[PDB]
């Protein structure tokens, strides 16, 4: 004979649980990437962004280093 | 390689009585010329200095 149902009161705060945010910690890591990839994207352009990042990327890197010809450029 | 013939024929006939003020020497660059080609333009010329220290 059972006398009393067995549970307990997990900690929450907000309406948030660990069970539950447990299961959406994987979806933060990929939105993360995500937000990561189109950052780097939109200042792709940046040349201090190409000089720092892009350009030492291996094999894929030397589409960033590109020099203008002394003779080709006024400045 | 019509566009340096071109400023050619501006610099030797046309120049004498129109102008180009629109059109900086550092703009032939790597258009019709070199940098060192247009420098040289460049330098043959005189240019207004700012004032000597009498002013
Ligand atoms: C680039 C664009 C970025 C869009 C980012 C969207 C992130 C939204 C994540 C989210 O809603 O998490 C919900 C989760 C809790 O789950 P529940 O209580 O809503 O079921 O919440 C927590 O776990 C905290």
């Amino acid at each position: 004979y059972v006398k009393k149902p067995s549970y307990k009161i997990v900690p929450h705060f907000l309406g948030f649980n660990i069970p539950t945010v447990s299961k959406w910690i994987p979806i933060f890591g990929i939105w993360g990437a995500a937000a990561g990839i189109g950052a780097l994207f939109l200042i792709e352009g940046v040349p201090r962004t190409r000089q720092d990042i892009l350009s030492k990327i291996p094999i894929i890197g030397e589409h960033w280093i590109r020099e203008i010809p002394a003779s080709d450029n006024p400045f | 390689a019509s566009l340096r013939r071109g400023y050619q024929v501006y610099k030797e006939v046309c120049a004498a009585c129109h102008s180009l003020d629109r059109i900086a020497w550092r703009n032939l660059v790597g258009v019709t010329h070199t940098t060192d080609e247009a420098k040289a333009f460049a330098e043959e010329l005189e240019y207004d200095d700012e004032p000597d220290d009498e002013g």
